[PDB]
């Protein structure tokens, strides 16, 4: 909706992100459910720990199921989890990303503040008061006057409280560290999906062998989905560290209309303070021009002019 | 389309009944044509060892079927496309006395006029004790509402489809549950098997388990349950219509709460609809009620008289 | 939509957390449907109630296919526990439990009607530019105000007469919480009963020949790691509704108070509204505190007094 | 498109029972696709033990193919395409009217101007006999609409269209129900197969079962009586409705109750679709009547006129 | 959208006709992916070039993976290329026909052209002026000046230009020739959907038998698909033959309002030339009531009553 | 819906192309998941490194199905090709690579603002009466093409400092045009490698017992046809794409000439814009030069004369 002017590009660019590490998510968990199996052949050479390697084919005489039975048993015992939850863990990431990055947006208080903010700044850009200014009817001028009212009530509203700027901080926080703990233990057991897999169940009173030399068919696969989603994960950690390091490299928490107020015919709009200031930057980082125009309604003698229009068309 | 006003608590309480056991019925039916089968394995005659049959693959295969096809009842393999009969019926039965087309164009005009009348400041000025368009647009909306009661009452369409359908709901509830608990201990997980195929497989008697046998008979009980209380609402639904005749709707609980007391007894599927809303909110049947007395059209007459003079 | 007012934090919370649990028991479900089974093997070995245990060379058994299906069949609908083949539809039937509790309120008409006016006045209310002018006209705004007013007035003495709509909010999170008991009783009961490996003596040795059978369940993982999950996510649940409970029963949600917004403006003559009216007010607090000053000016008689006195002034 | 008005009940109903009958035949296409196959076993010639048939699973595999191509009858295994075919032409038949731009157009113009010919609250007055600005601009919506009647009292595209329409349902209605009737005994479960692959397997008779036999007879039944009540629902339109040429509906009981008793006699097909709107509801039919009355176009700008006085 | 009133009634007909062959095409490629195989059994007697005719079943001593692999290889060599590759062929030429038909909405230069033509003749068919004149506010005659020099700038704009009736002829003899080729190639290769082929690999040193004889499943399906879109493309031809014949009968550059002024008053309505005349004349194959409200701004004398009448109100 | 008039034949084409290519990817990943497989059988007589060939009867094996299923598990990770295996999950992260740099500026703010605030002045502009009556009032009219002049002249003196949009759309074309070259090289060079017949030497002879299979890969034709389709769509890409870079580099678009316009209107002071303002213009002018020339209106000074004389006309 009109939220998109809210989310810079970095937010966009890992919103998208998040969108192909939930397909690769859904892939290799319809691969997971699907055709996730084991071929398991048993090692009648055990002469060292694992199969030992030494024209008619070898006789097993094994049946159908008792092949079955052993495929399941060295999928379920001898197979690393990493290799068989692969894919929920990928989605159970991606699930928490997107709550950590959409959680301002449903929590109630920043949620209601920011939909007023977008509603007053639509407001704000589309008034033809504010081109006036920057370059008429009397319903104008009271429309104009109701607009500054409503803008003095949000300013004496929002600088109060400061629960926006604290909440993006603890997200950006958390969607760090939890990037941290990804690339930690995604990379150090990625190794494991081997494509044969050598198992010691212990199923000797029900098959008569004793290891067996599996075969995991979608090993290669999920390597390449884990290789795919660590490259991801590594782009979405560089993002989150640029967005905090834009956050912790000046504070956010005030911003001034200094070149705003050289540029424009005013040159009193004063520094505004804690959530005004944050939303009022991630709005230049989406475009300048929306919080160009927006400065009118932010100086006094804005207002004296409005009121002087509004008298001198009056009489 | 905003029908939820002529819609009680029980009517949605039906309908999400009626969701509730298609998604049942839907659910059993894919169970059906998903994993529906049944393994036959031959009675053979009188360190352990397996006992060898001499059956290939396909002659399991064929002696499934047959026994499918024969020795398993009707019951436990046609269950869910009964299951979703009735859930169509009765969602078609919920949906016919607003489909109609004499019958929807009837609610339509009705909703349409509701709407009007709760939303008319005339109807609020009234009740606290203008302007000449709001006069003109009051007049007009009388002029409406005179022409819907002209047109509705001489009919009773609405009323007695709407019989019809509780009674239809009733009865076909009295069936399926006579019909259903007849078949509940029946649903058994083994069966025995004499399909007369001793000339292709050399065995007479099989014995067979249904694979979707108890998750069946859960489905079954389930669906019962859910039958039982839609058909406790029908019932306390046809004990709500037998018990107040709404054949005619007085008003003097209405003339007795405003200050006009010139409201007529409106009957018949008027005074269904009206009923059907006081069940639902009695504010919408208050504006009808204040709307429908004459004291009203003389205080309307007389503020456009003040207007015009 | 406009429902958003009615629901707080942890409505959301709940909310989406029963969403996460109604997509696992789907999830549970299909695999339930599809790639659930248990492979079976005889123990020609037995020396004891379950199956004994004990170059190399395969073990004959002298069984068919379908012998081996029979096998399977039987094993996994009579010696199997029945948390693990009905764990998903138990897990969906408590998500349909705890979505119907949620939307009891906002689908019965007795309180949905009262509902869906409060959004609506409130929503009016708090656009209305009088209440703007007030906090800091033309003769339609006035009018305008002056028909709101006598609408919250006729809203007030309507609602405020009943309490249906606290006693519901009260029994829905009275049953979401006892419903969490119960659940993170039984489910943790009997969450050891998933397991891998189950030895069957279904008896039907007339058929195949083996009495005693070891069954692995290719699911139990899965299906015990879905059930920690879904144990997680109720716990979460509970933690939340008993939150909700605490902070329903720890003041008088039927008795509203004005007097932060009587102090911070200078109507001094709010009354205090009672049942539903106070509990609405709470929870729009509860949402954000600026739709309940703004619509605090509708109830103070200074400012129905000076609006009448705007009335007037733009009369003549 | 608003075209429910156009519309008339027996067009509803038959539309959806065109609907059950598509999404039946879709659900045996489904099943065909799904697990309609044969299972065929040879008849070997003359302590139960089972008999070796001596004979590989693919053999199985070529056998059961081969006696479902040979032995097994088309309409056995070709029935839900079918179904599906007279389903599409059965809705195209019901649905040609309005995809023809040429009828369209016309069709689209008539719904436009019958909107104003009954909403315009002239029609209001006249039905029960406001400003002269308003007469003024209905003036300009007389005068278009006298101009479509003269435009469409000389074409007859719209009734040929629907009575060849409709003539073709009752035709497909027929054959359908002649040749399904005459396929129902004929599919069995059982079939004796003679593939005459003597050379390839060693077996010259084979006994076949088809899997999705007794599913497809249910099926083919519901298909019949679905069949029938669209029939009987179509001749009893075509009984009535059709019986009376339509061409013409010149007001006569609305020229009876209406003050305005001199309506012009509109034939042709605008007349055909004033009786849709007719048999669809009344009070439009009414409201028009009062409203197209030459005597009440004539009393409309006389009533402007004394107004403008 | 509004370009339904651009399509002729043959358009619609092509485009209901190509939905009926892409279900077809659709349909044919999910029985291609889902049952489409072969099944072979060997033949012992060979004493002919194909199998040879010649109780106990016969026992070939074939495992079940041979069995496999002579089928899929009988499928790949000895299988017509046709029967297999049907649907996607079907799947190609529904993809040619969609983009021929729609190619012109999508031409930007056409696509602007068409557009501003529609938007044009909604202006000129809900103006008050035509139904004042066929049989009035100083407003609605400035709003009618107006259309009228915006209709001069759109008559001496594109009637300069050819490329809405090229696009369209070249479109159409690209349609009857792609038909051309279906109907002679895909006749001509119908015969090979066998349901029972003799095929013959040499792979004696894999399975141990020449030539065996396997059985299409989905041929007599794949037959009568077959069939059934011959009929198709012989209906899409026809339909397509009589645009070109419509197209190439008469000039469809130059169109005459004869019949136009004789019926009414105005006899001053020059002849359009060009892309202007081909819409018109698509007009009137849709519906000449817009082509005969749309004349009434073409005429010198309408425009003369409009100012007249602009006088005449104006005192 | 409004952004067609910044996409020309050329993008249209691509996206199409693009589509066509994505839907293939689609099919293929389909397919490899489902049915992707290779059934081999073992070499009796092996004489060299790959097989060797040499009433009938079968040639028995003495090998059990999960021998088999291992066999073609592991010829198929090991001895087949990886662009056979994986044809389709790169014509998907080509076709993503190409709809990414197709929509790049579009979602990218820093140009996806120019764009909207450029398409919504020129619809504006396009609609203005004030265009038709100068191509050939009011006071409201006149106040509004007044402000629209104003507007016009603060977005053209905003947006033509900079030229991000320009430089995007080239950046964008030449990854396009070398991502196409590198895709036909590496895409024809190994389509060699889709065959049906491979010869595998795996070693997995203390397994099943035989050195050398022969497998037969079931979807090597169709995944032949579907590489030979993609590299013809490639092939129509990359022509596209360097047309769309001919047309690029062939004349300089930072720099925007109204003399055509000039030359028939009577206005001929009309400035030239440049930078990202004259990118845009050409674009419109592959697009329809009919809202250039309504837009041209907007930038000569003569228009904005006659503007102020007719508001001066009607002020009194
Ligand atoms: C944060 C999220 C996850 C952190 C995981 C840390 C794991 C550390 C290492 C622990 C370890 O070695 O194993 C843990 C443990 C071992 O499991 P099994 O292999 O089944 O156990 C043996 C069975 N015979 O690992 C796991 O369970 C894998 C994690 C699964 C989490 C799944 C969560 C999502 C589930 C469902 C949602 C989608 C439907
Ligand atoms: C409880 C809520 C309601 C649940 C309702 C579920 C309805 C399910 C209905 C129909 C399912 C029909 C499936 C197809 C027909 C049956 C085919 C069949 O028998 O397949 C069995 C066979 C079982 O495995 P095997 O091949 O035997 O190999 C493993 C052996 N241990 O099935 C398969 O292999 C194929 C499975 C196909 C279904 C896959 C479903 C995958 C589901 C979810 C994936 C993850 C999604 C994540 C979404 C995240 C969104 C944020
Ligand atoms: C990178 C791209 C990724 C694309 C998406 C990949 C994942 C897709 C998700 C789920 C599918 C999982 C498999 C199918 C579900 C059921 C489980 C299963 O195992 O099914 C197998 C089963 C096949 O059984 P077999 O016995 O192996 O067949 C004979 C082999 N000789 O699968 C199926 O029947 C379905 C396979 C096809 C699915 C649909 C393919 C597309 C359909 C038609 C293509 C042609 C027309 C295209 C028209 C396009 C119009 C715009």
């Amino acid at each position: 909706p009109a939220y998109r002017i809210l989310k810079p590009w970095w937010d966009v660019f890992t919103d998208y992100i998040s969108i192909v590490m939930l397909m690769i998510a859904v892939f290799g968990g319809t691969l997971q459910v699907t055709q996730d199996k084991m071929i398991c052949l048993p090692c009648k050479w055990v002469t060292k720990d694992s199969c030992n390697d030494s024209p008619t084919g070898i006789k097993y005489d094994l049946d159908r199921h008792q092949y079955n039975y052993v495929d399941a048993v060295c999928y379920e015992n001898r197979l690393h989890w990493f290799a068989k939850y692969f894919p929920y863990l990928v989605l159970l990431h991606t699930l928490i990303f997107l709550a950590c990055s959409n959680f301002w947006f449903k929590f109630p208080r920043t949620s209601s503040k920011l939909e007023h903010f977008v509603s007053i700044l639509l407001k704000c850009f589309d008034s033809p008061w504010t081109t006036r200014a920057l370059s008429l009817d009397k319903k104008e001028g009271e429309q104009a006057k109701a607009l500054f009212e409503k803008v003095k009530k949000f300013r004496t509203h929002v600088e109060e409280g400061d629960i926006v700027y604290r909440l993006y901080m603890r997200q950006t926080i958390i969607k760090v560290i939890k990037f941290a703990l990804i690339i930690c233990y995604t990379v150090y057991y990625v190794h494991n999906i081997k494509f044969d897999v050598d198992c010691t169940v212990d199923i000797e009173s029900l098959t008569g062998y004793r290891t067996y030399r599996c075969a995991h068919p979608l090993a290669t696969l999920f390597k390449i989905l884990a290789s795919f989603y660590i490259s991801l994960v590594i782009f979405y950690g560089l993002i989150c560290m640029y967005t905090l390091w834009w956050m912790l490299r000046r504070s956010l928490k005030k911003y001034s209309f200094e070149s705003i107020r050289e540029e424009s015919s005013y040159s009193d709009i004063p520094d505004v303070k804690n959530d005004f200031a944050f939303m009022l930057h991630l709005i230049d980082q989406y475009d300048p021009l929306y919080s160009k125009r927006f400065a009118v309604f932010l100086s006094e003698v804005s207002e004296n002019k409005l009121r002087q229009l509004n008298l001198n068309n009056e009489w | 389309p905003t029908y939820r006003i002529l819609k009680p608590w029980w009517d949605v309480f039906m309908d999400y009944l009626a969701v509730v056991m298609l998604m049942v019925a839907i659910f059993a039916g894919t169970m059906q044509l998903t994993k529906d089968q049944v393994v036959c394995l031959p009675v053979l005659p009188s360190d352990p060892t397996g006992r060898k049959t001499n059956l290939d693959f396909q002659q399991y295969v064929f002696i499934n079927q047959m026994c499918y096809h024969l020795a398993l009842p009707w019951y436990s393999k046609y269950f869910p496309y009964l299951a979703l009969i009735h859930t169509i019926i009765l969602m078609v039965s919920s949906n016919f006395w607003f489909k109609y087309p004499k019958t929807c164009s009837k609610v339509e005009h009705f909703v349409s006029i509701l709407g009007k009348c709760f939303e008319s400041p005339w109807t609020t000025k009234a009740l606290s004790e203008l302007d000449k368009k709001d006069g003109e647009q009051a007049k007009a909306l009388f002029e409406k509402v005179r022409k819907f009661r002209a047109h509705v009452e001489d009919s009773d369409l609405i009323y007695k489809l709407y019989v019809v359908q509780t009674l239809i709901k009733t009865a076909k509830f009295i069936f399926i549950l006579c019909y259903t608990a007849n078949f509940v201990n029946a649903i058994s997980f083994e069966h025995v098997c004499k399909p007369k195929v001793e000339h292709l497989t050399g065995y007479e008697v099989f014995e067979c388990t249904h694979n979707m046998a108890y998750m069946l008979k859960k489905l079954l009980i389930s669906y019962i349950s859910i039958i039982c209380v839609y058909g406790f609402i029908c019932l306390y639904t046809l004990f709500w219509l037998f018990r107040i005749p709404l054949k005619e709707y007085s008003f003097e609980k209405v003339r007795e709460e405003s200050s006009f007391s010139d409201i007529p007894d409106v009957k018949n599927d008027f005074a269904f609809l009206l009923h059907m809303v006081d069940q639902y909110d009695q504010l919408y049947s208050k504006r009808f009620g204040v709307f429908l007395s004459e004291v009203s059209e003389n205080k309307l007459r007389e503020i456009s008289l003040n207007h015009e003079w």
